[PDB]
């Protein structure tokens, strides 16, 4: 089918057609332009016109322009072609490495796994990151809610999941920057590049990257996300692995929806979001699973407004997560990395009836212990560290070997830390702090835990230190 | 109030 | 042929403007092309407003749109049990097609005045708190309150599972055939939630409607009513249901988003004026009917969610102003480990009492009066020096009787094994005892009583009440526990 | 007549006549249906249409089909043969017990009493409740507001006012359900049986119950108040002796108004209100009053939503009542029962003219220490008492002695006060508090005052406490 | 009539709250678009029309007089509120009575701080 | 033209308060649907795409830059309003000025606990 434009106001293209009318979605192609200008289909307002919404600059259209259905949704090039390259909305090479060639194409508007399809069962993810492993375990084709922004490790915890998740799971990852600024996202690129995960001369690459610029039309940031997520589906409905999506930053995309939704002349809701807040939200929350055939995992940049987390766009969200990853500035302050926070970050799975028994209770160990020394830190600087009890003194002294054990040396930054990276196991990471809790390392120096893998190194540390 | 949003991500250990 | 068909004139924001169907009736199902289906909302003089019951995708200008005579209406009866089926009633477990033989109306008006009675029987849920301090009686309506994350599923979980106690009894009417809609919430939840009780043998007793994060604001919106009709039928014929709305907090805004689309004056919170309504009609079908229409019953515990412990909100007020009582669950409480973090001076049961048995009556009528003189001492200070001996006590059985109300999940106890182990806090058998123990005293005590004692438990069921041997006999019974009990 | 549905919209039906348009108010009944339909004509759209709001379901309607002119507006029996009977909006008996056989019937429409028709007589009207009675007494043939938020204590109130005085009335009585639940009405209806208010078997009842509950369409909930009423009119012009009207609840009244006025098609108010939100309460509520003919006691309830006091619906209700009984979550969640607020209650009748000066001067007493004792609570708050002044201790003490005495149990509520219900006299309530005032407790406990009938309770509770 | 006929009046307009909600229900009903808060873009100009009319004629024109008291109902005590603030800024002054005030036996409840009177002592007795 | 020209350039924008009110006039008056604070639904759209032209360039496109100091008024320090919002996530940082700090003697008032430069160091000296 070929339609003309009937109307242009901002970016909201009114499309007539004269023999078939596109169904809602699909993706419209405008003649004659420089670019490629794609329309998406909206609604169908009778009369044989349709109203749709730009993925970019309108400027320039004209009243009976040319507009030729692609009879379809916007489609993307997925596969592992993908890995290593920055890509559009409408799967798009921004990267100037000339084309993306792959087999298959994906329309971005997918349906989500039917109930059958459904796990019915919580995995713990394993990273390999003491902290998260141990204090707030992600969990398989689950969302996690990533707090913290810059100066705290952000981007380097962001590659070292990648590397991890290539290196214990075969499995690859998806970058959705909705709503990047274009500074930042080129910026994003080399620091990958530079840590490997990105490779440009080989295919060696773990990471695809999807960009949906601040500069885009709403519609437009209101889509990437989808595009980044259909990339993500393909390395588990073709190729069964387990994907890494990142979404960064989550709150950009329900913004990108309200824009839409006002253009679309439809009445905000409570605060001004859209009426359709839980749907938007949800129509892709739930393509974010654990089906038979794999499992997506879902890493998200969250922003919460106004610091007001009983504000419909944050609490929307949450109702989605099955864990937080709160990266703490303060921590970073003690030389700490990662930066996560051992108190503040938390977890669905940290369920004995989950993560098992012992899991469970090293777990609730290490944080008892973690908030009793917090207790005590008033103290200490006040009245100075010495009414402490033969008891005191020992919650004390393990805390500080704990806080430390809880730091790590990621393989990412190896490249300038002139360290070795580590990825310790699941079953290492509870004996480790097992043991601290348990008393064997009682003995061990503080310094002795900072910055190292598996317990052993503790030992060996000490050794190195007399 | 008014500026706190420049804190940020504060009560996030509460989510 | 314009009187019985129509072709779409427009699809967009989930409302197609049909011409033609001259024949439809308001709220009548409808037919699209791709078998979608839709109800009449509006009869405008040249068209009719429909509702698409699933994704606006799929219709597009001119699709065929048919009616289908019939009032909006779902399968029903007994052949549902052990299904998982969708706000239409379809099934969604891929275990072949529902063989019903009857269908309702999800918008039949509720049971009159006349043909109720009071609610006395009672609805146990096999959790000490509640069921000691806040007696749901069949037919009744309670609510169950608190924020994300506070146990509120939680609650009708161990009351489904608690079921089987009698479902796999001899008498009928000690049965409750369970209801659990889902609404907004996530599949993997739903999914996992079946396994739960797949696992529990609960299923077999249980139908499950989903509407799911995924499904059209219309399918979230109907869930509830569909649900209600399939719980209907068991009221209906002197059998007894239990449906559970989780969230009704999820359908308002379902509905809302509907309502907004359709342009309707939105209110405080941007809430249609209806959404009270939207909610009364729905709860007003849980109800108990009399013995001249079948002594039958329907019990909802309608799930709600506030933001910050807010339970002023405009929806929670509504949902409050409607249930006979509530059970408020406490962040607080969560986190400081009581679970059910149970808040007992606030949650209620207006109608429950009556239901309540009377070994209860025993046991827990000195209980929340015991809590009520520890309610007040216990204050937020964490560092208090204190004086006076009674207040001192009053606080030290407070301690125990909050560790006695404590319980996993998945382990809904017998309302004889209840009686038993509160008898032994407000009977003062614990007060020499460690709060540390409490847990540890229930289990071991518990299990003691269930291996050696079924002799006396069966006593104090079948009688359901507390004689003076069974209570002479339970007294010697702590008193030598006790004295074996290694700290 | 007969006219032809045009358009359907939940509970509004546009009806099309051809030869003999009916006036607005008019009641029509819709042709083919197994239960009666009426639909009482809203306004003239012109073009021979008329908009109208139905007073049942309208499932099953269909363009095109017949309506029949009643001729005029809803009418429903009236005289002594509706005593001990249950009605409908439309009139028709829903208790089973056949039909009312009455000689006169009565259209819910009607004006209201004109100006030279007022009554100024100001009688109190004793109810035996310690803080109604003492604070903001309630007054033969007034108007009587009962303001709560959800599950305060509205309706608990409502009963035991009729406990404590519509049992011993001599006159009649009728209780309108609005909105509330079903359930309610049963509870009440066997209740009154019980006591022998319903007979049925003399005709010795002397109450009439009409009904329209929590599960109808709007335009039922927005006509059964104007139902009730009518049933009181008629005992008081058309036979003189003094009746009692009891509402539960009138706010369901505007609520109703508000659910069909976007279908009428009106530009909604504040709040999303119906703008004609204070005539209709006005036409209303100018009908509820005792006149030269007859007096007419009543009490009505009025939910507050969200706890909102300055709601447009309850905001505009107290300009209609001569005394209020405001209702407080806050009070409730202290305990104390009746939950009223005591500086928020008034009434007219406060007025040492009235009441004597002994009374209006403890009462104001009372007020003032309260108000004093709330003040000091800013303090209070985050530094307690310590630093309270000796002068302002006692203030607080006394305040808090006072707060507590103003509780009381209902016989009503004794399955959840655990207490017998009391009655306390005026002139017991009077005194109670003035001994309070002057300082002639200051020995005793707080916990003594709370839940007690007669000071003298408060003594011995006292002793009991040791 | 009194005033232009060097006659004294007094006039007491109670209260001017719920004209204005007449006036906005018979403006919206129109289907004039609703202003801030749902009234009409005029409701001020509803009252300054009014309270203008309440005047002191010189001796040219009988020296007779318009003397007008308008009540407003506040709600929770806010007198900064849209609509008290549109009234308090045609008058001549206020009189702002609290409910602190009156429970706490300052009758009337008489707000010193917030009360005025444009006139000053021009209108008072030298006595005064 | 600088930046594009192996050039520098510095950029003021004062204010984008006012061109976001421009712009919400023309809006609403050409009728587009009105959003928070009744403006447009591609207000953000309208600094975003004015706020990415700035940047700095490659040697391989002249190593040229145009830096931005653009400048929104907040209202009584809300600096989570509509647009404050949108342009303090656009920007790579934000100078945060106080009333209060102005006239305790602090001036320039910059609130230094939250003002922030995501470059950073990046663009400091060694010697700072
Ligand atoms: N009685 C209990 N004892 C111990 N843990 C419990 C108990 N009940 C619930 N939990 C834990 O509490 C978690 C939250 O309970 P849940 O019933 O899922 O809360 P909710 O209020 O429904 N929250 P959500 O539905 O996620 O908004 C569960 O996943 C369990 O891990
Ligand atoms: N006077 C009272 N004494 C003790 N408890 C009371 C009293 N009044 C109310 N309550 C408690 O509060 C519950 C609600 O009382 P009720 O009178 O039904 O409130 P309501 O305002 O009528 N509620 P709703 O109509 O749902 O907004 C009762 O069931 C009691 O548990
Ligand atoms: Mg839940
Ligand atoms: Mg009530």
């Amino acid at each position: 089918t070929t339609g003309r434009i009937v109307a242009v106001i901002g970016a909201v293209v009114d499309v007539q057609f004269d023999e078939g009318l596109p169904p809602i979605l699909n993706a419209l192609e405008v003649q004659g332009r420089e670019t490629r200008l794609v329309l998406e289909v909206a609604q169908h307002l009778g009369e044989s016109t349709v109203r749709t919404i730009a993925m970019d600059g309108t400027e320039g259209l004209v009243r009976g322009q040319k507009v030729l259905d692609s009879g379809a949704p916007i489609r993307i090039p997925v596969g592992p072609e993908t890995l290593g390259r920055i890509m559009n909305v409408i799967g798009e090479p921004i990267d100037e490495r000339g084309p993306i060639k792959t087999k298959q194409f994906a329309a971005i508007h997918a349906e989500a796994p039917e109930f059958v399809e459904m796990s019915v069962e919580q995995e713990i993810l394993v990273t390999g990151i003491k902290v998260v492993d141990l204090l707030a375990p992600y969990a398989k084709g689950g969302k996690i809610g990533l707090f913290g922004g810059a100066g705290v490790g952000k981007t380097v915890l962001i590659m070292e999941l990648i590397n991890n998740v290539a290196k214990a799971h075969g499995g690859y990852s998806v970058f959705a920057g909705v709503g990047e600024r274009t500074r930042e996202g080129n910026d994003l690129y080399h620091e990958m590049i530079e840590s490997g995960v990105i490779n440009l001369k080989d295919a060696t690459s773990k990471v695809a990257l999807v960009y949906g610029q601040m500069n885009e039309p709403p519609g437009a940031r209101a889509r990437v996300a989808l595009t980044g997520l259909t990339v993500a589906e393909y390395f588990r409905d073709q190729e069964g692995q387990d994907v890494l999506l990142f979404i960064d930053n989550i709150f950009r995309f329900t913004q990108a929806g309200s824009e839409v939704s006002a253009l679309l002349g439809r009445i905000p809701s409570a605060v001004g979001y859209q009426p359709t807040l839980a749907t938007d939200m949800g129509t892709m929350q739930e393509r974010i699973t654990t089906t038979k055939k794999g499992s997506i995992t879902s890493v998200q940049a969250i922003y919460v407004p106004a610091d007001d987390l009983t504000d419909p766009a944050p609490a929307t969200t949450f109702a989605h997560l099955d864990a937080t990853t709160v990266l703490s500035r303060a921590i970073a302050e003690l030389g700490i990395y990662p930066a996560v926070d051992p108190l503040d970050s938390t977890s669905r799975i940290m369920d004995p009836n989950i993560v098992g028994s012992e899991h469970y209770d090293v777990a609730r160990g290490v944080q008892k212990i973690l908030q009793d020394y917090k207790s005590l830190q008033d103290i200490i600087a006040i009245l100075g560290m010495d009414e402490l009890s033969e008891e005191d003194k020992l919650t004390v002294s393990r805390a500080r070997k704990i806080q430390r054990f809880l730091s790590q040396p990621f393989q990412v930054a190896e490249v300038f830390t002139g360290h070795l990276g580590k990825l310790v196991p699941l079953k290492e990471t509870i004996k480790g702090f097992q043991q601290i809790l348990a008393g064997e390392y009682d003995h061990l120096p503080e310094q002795a835990f900072y910055m190292v893998g598996p317990i052993e190194e503790a030992v060996a540390k000490a050794d190195k230190l007399a | 109030x008014a500026x706190a949003a420049l804190x940020g991500a504060a009560x996030a250990g509460l989510a | 042929d314009l009187e019985e068909t129509g072709r779409v004139l427009s699809i967009g924001d989930g409302i197609a403007r049909v011409h033609g169907l001259r024949n439809v009736q308001a709220e009548e199902m409808v037919e699209f092309s791709s078998g979608l289906k839709g109800m009449s909302l509006n009869l405008e003089p040249d068209n009719v407003g429909v509702v698409v019951f699933g994704n606006d995708k799929l219709i597009k200008e001119g699709d065929i749109v048919k009616r289908t005579g019939a009032i909006v209406d779902v399968p029903v009866g007994e052949e549902l049990l052990g299904r998982v089926v969708d706000a239409l009633g379809n099934a969604i477990d891929g275990k072949g097609p529902i063989g019903s033989k009857a269908r309702r109306r999800v918008g039949l008006k509720a049971p009159g005045i006349i043909p109720r009675i009071s609610v006395r029987e009672p609805m146990q849920t096999g959790i000490k708190a509640v069921d000691s301090l806040v007696p749901i009686g069949r037919g009744q309506r309670e609510l169950i309150i608190g924020d994300r994350q506070t146990g509120k599923t939680s609650i009708a979980i161990d009351t489904i599972i608690n079921q089987k106690r009698f479902n796999d009894g001899t008498d009928e009417k000690k049965k409750l055939y369970c209801i659990y809609v889902a609404i907004g919430q996530k599949r993997s939840t739903v999914a996992q939630l079946v396994k739960r009780l797949t696992d529990a043998d609960a299923m077999k007793y249980t139908i499950v409607v989903s509407a799911t994060a995924s499904d059209a604001a219309p399918l979230q919106y109907l869930a509830p009513y569909s649900g209600c009709s399939m719980g209907e039928y068991f009221r209906d014929n002197g059998k007894h249901a239990l449906i559970i709305y989780d969230d009704l907090s999820k359908q308002a805004v379902a509905y809302r988003q509907m309502s907004l689309l359709l342009r309707r004056p939105p209110g405080r919170e941007a809430y249609p004026g209806d959404v009270f309504y939207l909610h009364s009609r729905l709860l007003e079908r849980a109800a108990k009917m009399n013995d001249a229409f079948g002594g039958g019953s329907l019990t909802a515990l309608p799930v709600i969610e506030t933001q910050a412990g807010d339970v002023s909100a405009y929806i929670p007020t509504n949902v409050i102003s409607i249930t006979d009582g509530q059970i408020f669950l406490e962040t607080e409480l969560f986190y400081k480990g009581i679970r059910p973090a149970i808040n007992v001076g606030l949650s209620v049961s207006r109608v429950g009492s009556a239901a309540q048995t009377r070994a209860m009556k025993q046991v827990a009528g000195t209980m929340k009066l015991e809590l009520a003189q520890y309610r007040e001492v216990a204050a937020f200070a964490q560092f208090g020096s204190d004086l006076d001996a009674a207040t001192q006590q009053l606080l030290s059985r407070g301690v125990r009787l909050t560790e006695l109300l404590k319980q996993g999940q998945y382990s809904p106890m017998a309302i004889e094994e209840q009686v038993a182990v509160i008898y032994a806090g407000v009977r003062g058998y614990l007060d020499k005892l460690e709060p540390s123990k409490i847990t540890k005293f229930e289990n071991a005590f518990l299990s003691h009583v269930i291996s050696q004692h079924q002799a006396l438990l069966g006593k104090i069921r079948t009688d359901g009440k507390i004689s003076e041997e069974s209570d002479a006999k339970l007294k010697e019974i702590v008193t030598n526990f006790l004295a074996g009990f290694e700290a």
